[PDB]
């Protein structure tokens, strides 16, 4: 087929959604510190007993 | 600002370690002097 010149400019893009987040969790009072952090203060809990 | 990370703290828990170290140490060589001193009488 024919085309005339471009009546509009454009390329492909990324489309995303914006996840709206605001939505804490039950245990989300462990997140200062990471897993580990509370792997080993259980491990040096029965440790120093 | 996320998780606080281990290495963040890893020396903290070497310190308590060689504090359990040392403190295994102090006890037992009391005992070993105890012992001898016992039995020499
Ligand atoms: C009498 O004098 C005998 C004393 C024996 C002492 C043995 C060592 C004490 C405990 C050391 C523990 C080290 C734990 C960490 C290892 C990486």
């Amino acid at each position: 087929i024919d085309f005339s010149k471009p009546f509009m400019s454009l390329g492909i893009s990324i489309m995303i959604k914006k996840p709206q987040k605001s939505k804490p969790g039950v245990f989300s009072f462990l997140d200062p510190l990471a897993y580990e952090i509370w792997m080993c203060i259980v491990f040096a809990y029965i440790g120093v007993s | 600002t996320s998780a606080l990370s281990l290495s963040n703290v890893a020396g903290v828990f070497y310190i308590l370690v060689g504090g359990l170290g040392l403190a295994m140490l102090v006890a037992l060589i009391e005992f070993c002097y105890k012992s001898r001193a016992e039995a020499k009488r």
